[PDB]
C-alpha cells in the first residue's frame, strides 16, 4: 500500500487523488495518531530551509519514530522541484539512508501524467518481487 | 488604521515558512566569482555572445516590471499582514535579479554591444507584447488575475531565457554565470509556489461557477502567452539550431506554472521532452 | 511604461553608493544570539522588563508603518530607476526591523506580558497621535513632506525607544539585544541620509518661495512631534528616573534629523548633552 | 589653511561655510588634481562600506598620493556619523596612522554649533606649534 504526507498547499495530496491507488495520509495536525498495519511505500515532499536543512517534515519524523510504522517501510518516493538543484527530492535519500530503504522515484509538484504512469507500473512490479 | 505586526501570532504557517526560506537564501551577484568566466566568454562565437546579451536585456526588463509593478500590485490583496512582509522581500529580490544582469554585462561584455542589445530588446515586438499583456493584468481590477500573470511570467515565460545559461553549463561554458542564474531560479521556484498557493486560498472564497471562469481564463492567458513566446524564441534563437529544444523547455515549465496554481498540466509528454543535459543542469 | 534598468548607466552616484551599503549590511534577527540575554533579562526589575516590552511594541507599530505605507509612498516620487530599487530594499528592511522585535519577545518574554504591552501601546495617546500625524503626510499629495516625515520618524522619534537598549548596554546588560538594535540603527542612519539627500535634490527644482514654505513646515512639524514625544517619554519612563536623559538623547538625534534634510541644528548644547556612557554604547 | 573634501550631499561643505575660515576643496571630479603650498589641516568625511570598502574617499587618496601635498599635511579632522559604531570617523585615524599626523577632531554630518566653536578654538591654538 501507500503512505504519504501533504502540506496545506496539497501538491502530494492532488498527486494521490489523481493516482487512484488506496493510500493513507499522515495528518497535517502535529498531535494526531497515525498507525499502519500493512507494508507500504512512503511519499514525501522536501522542505529544506538553509543551513541545517530539515528537509523531512516534522509529521513524517513523528510517524517514522514509531517502531511499528518504521518496520513496515519498504521504499520511498520523493516530491519536490528540480529548481532547487542538488536538493531536489532531498527528503527521499535522507529517509533512504537513515531507514535503510531504497529511493525509488522522484517527481515534481503534483506530478505529470507521465509521473502517475511511472508510479503505477513501478509500484506493482516492486511488490511482486 | 495600521496594526503592529506579530510574528508570534501566525495565521497561515506558510507565511513564516516562505519568509524564512526566502530571507535565509539571500544573495548578491558580487558573491559569485563572475570573473572566472572571461576565458570562457572568449571561446564563444559572435552569434552566441549576441544571443547571450539579448537574453539578459530581455530578462532585465521583466524583472524590473516585477520589482516596480509586479509584486507591489499583489500587496493590497494580501490575506495576512505577514504576507505583506513576504511580498516586500519578493519585490526587493526582483531588483537584485535585475541588478545581477548588469553585473554580467559589466564583467564579461563590451558597452557598445550591450547598448545594442538593449536597443534590440526595446524594438522587439514579442517582448513588448509580453510586457504589455502582463502589465495590463497588474493594473486591472481582478486580484486573482494578477496572481495568474505573476506565476506565468516567472514560472514559465522566463525559461526561454533561462535555457541558455543551462545549455552553456552542460557544455562546460560560463559555469559561474549559470550558478548565478540558478540562484535566481531558486528564488522564483519559491515565488511561484507562494503566489500560486495564495491564489488557491483566495479561490476558496469565490463561487463554484467563478472558479470555472478563472480556470478558463488561465488556460486562455497561457495559450496567448505561449503563442507569443514561440515567436520570441524564433527571433532570439534564429541563428542557432536550438529553437525546438527551448520550446520543449517552455512547455515543461508551463506545466509547472499550472501546477503552482493547482491546475492539470496542459502539454503532453511528447511536447515537453526536454534535452536531458538541460534537466541535469537544473538538478546536478 | 517600463524601461529595463541599467546599473552601468548611473545618473546619480549616491544611488549605487547607498545600494551597496544597504545590501552588504544585510542581516536577520536569527544571526544574533538573542537567547544569550536570558540571564540578563531575569536580573531586571518588573519595572525594567515592562518598560522594555512597551518600548519594543511601540517601535513595532512604527516600523510596520514604515514597511506598509512609509517607504512605498516615496516610490512614485523617485528621480531615477535606481532610487526605486533602493526604496525596495529600504521597505523590505523595515519589515526585518519589525520582525526582529518579535524575535526579542519570543526569546526573552512571557506571552501574556507581551500581549499586555501591545494593549498598552494601542491605548497610548501620544503613540497613536504620533502614528496619525506621520501617516497623514504619507497619504497626502505633497511628496516633499513625505520625506520630511520619514526622516523625523527614524532619525529622531525612534530614539526615545533606542535609548533603553543603549543604556542596558552601558551597564553590561542585554548585550546581544543591544547588538541587534545597533544593526537597526546602522540601517536607519543611511535611510535618513538617503531620503534627506533626495529631499534636497528635489528642492533644487522648486521656487525659493516654496522652499521657505517647506522649511517653516519642517520646523513646525518637528516641534509638534517633539512636544508630543516629551509626553510619550514621560508616560513610558514614569516608573524610572531616566526621563531627563532620554529627552536629551531625543534633542541630540533631532539635530541629526535636521542635518540630514540640510538644515541647521536647532537644539542647543545644554539640551542635547547626552550622558557619555550612552554615546560610548552607540560608538565603542 | 584648511583642505577639505565633500560629496554631492555637501555635509562637509556646509560645515566649512559655517566655520568661516578660508579653505580649498578637493575637486569632486576624480579626473581633477590640485596642489597646496601652505601647511594645512585636512577635513574628511568617512565612507567605509559601499564605496571602495575603505573609509577614505578616492579623491582624497589621489590628493595624498601626491608627495607634494602629503609633506604639508599637519593634522586631520574626521567627519561622519556616530551610528556607524567603531567605524565612526574612521577616515581620520586611517590618514593619521598612514601619514603620521595627529587626529584632532571628530564630528557628525554638518556639525553642531559646539563643533564649530571647538574647531575654531582648536585650529587657532594649533598653528602656534
Ligand atoms: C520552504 C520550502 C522548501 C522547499 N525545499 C525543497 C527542497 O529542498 N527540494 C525540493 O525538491 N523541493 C523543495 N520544496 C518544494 C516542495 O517540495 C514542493 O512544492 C512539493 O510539491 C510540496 O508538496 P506538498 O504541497 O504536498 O507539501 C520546498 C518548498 C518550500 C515551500
Ligand atoms: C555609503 C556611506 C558610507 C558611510 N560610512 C561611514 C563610516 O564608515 N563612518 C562614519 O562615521 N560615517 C559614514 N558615513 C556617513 C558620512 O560620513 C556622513 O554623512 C558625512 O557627513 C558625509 O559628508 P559629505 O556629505 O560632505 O560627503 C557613510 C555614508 C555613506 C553614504
Ligand atoms: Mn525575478
Ligand atoms: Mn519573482
Ligand atoms: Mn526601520
Ligand atoms: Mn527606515
Amino acid at each position: 500500500q501507500l503512505v504519504y504526507f501533504s502540506s496545506s498547499s496539497e501538491n502530494t495530496q492532488r498527486f494521490i487523488e489523481r493516482l487512484g491507488l488506496p493510500a493513507v495520509r499522515i495528518p497535517l495536525n502535529e498531535r494526531e495518531r497515525i498507525q499502519v498495519d500493512e507494508p507500504y511505500i512512503l511519499i514525501v515532499p522536501s522542505y529544506g530551509g538553509g543551513g541545517t536543512a530539515g528537509a523531512v517534515p516534522r509529521q513524517v519524523i513523528r510517524f517514522l519514530n514509531d517502531e511499528h510504522n518504521r518496520a513496515l517501510l519498504r521504499g520511498v518516493i520523493a516530491s519536490g522541484n528540480r529548481n532547487f538543484g542538488e536538493a531536489y527530492g532531498r527528503a527521499g535519500d535522507v529517509i533512504a539512508r537513515k531507514c535503510g530503504v531504497p529511493w525509488l522515484y522522484r517527481f515534481e509538484l503534483m506530478g505529470t501524467q507521465s509521473d502517475i504512469e511511472n508510479v503505477r507500473k513501478g509500484v506493482t512490479e516492486f511488490w511482486q518481487r | 488604521r495600521i496594526s503592529a505586526i506579530n510574528w508570534n501570532k501566525i495565521s497561515d504557517d506558510k507565511d513564516l515558512e516562505v519568509w524564512n526560506r526566502l530571507t535565509s537564501n539571500f544573495w548578491l551577484p558580487e558573491k559569485v566569482p563572475l570573473s572566472n568566466d572571461i576565458p570562457a566568454w572568449q571561446t564563444l562565437t559572435v552569434v552566441e555572445q549576441q544571443l547571450t546579451m539579448r537574453v539578459f536585456t530581455g530578462l532585465t526588463l521583466l524583472d524590473t516590471l516585477q520589482n516596480v509593478i509586479g509584486a507591489p500590485s499583489l500587496m493590497p490583496d494580501a490575506l495576512t499582514p505577514h504576507e505583506e512582509a513576504v511580498l516586500s522581500n519578493i519585490s526587493f529580490m526582483e531588483a537584485v535579479h535585475a541588478r545581477s544582469y548588469s553585473s554580467i554585462f559589466s564583467t564579461l561584455c563590451q558597452t557598445k554591444d550591450v547598448d545594442a542589445a538593449y536597443a534590440w530588446s526595446e524594438e522587439n515586438a514579442p517582448l513588448q507584447r509580453k510586457a504589455q499583456i502582463i502589465q495590463q493584468h497588474y493594473r486591472g481590477d481582478d486580484p486573482l488575475k494578477k496572481k495568474i500573470a505573476s506565476v506565468f511570467l516567472e514560472s514559465f515565460l522566463f525559461y526561454s531565457g533561462f535555457w541558455l545559461p543551462m545549455y552553456f553549463s552542460s557544455r562546460g561554458k560560463l559555469t559561474n554565470t549559470a550558478d548565478l542564474i540558478r540562484l535566481i531560479i531558486r528564488d522564483e521556484a519559491v515565488h511561484g509556489y507562494y503566489i500560486g498557493y495564495k491564489y488557491q486560498k483566495n479561490m476558496e472564497k469565490i463561487s463554484l461557477g467563478q472558479r470555472e471562469e478563472l480556470k478558463s481564463f488561465a488556460f486562455d492567458l497561457l495559450l496567448e502567452l505561449y503563442d507569443n513566446e514561440l515567436q520570441y524564441t524564433d527571433e532570439l534563437y534564429a541563428e542557432t539550431p536550438w529553437a525546438d529544444d527551448v520550446k520543449a523547455f517552455l512547455c515543461y515549465n508551463a506545466n509547472k506554472a499550472l501546477m503552482n496554481l493547482g491546475y492539470e498540466p496542459l502539454f503532453p509528454a511528447e511536447m515537453a521532452e526536454v534535452n536531458p543535459a538541460i534537466l541535469a543542469a537544473l538538478s546536478p
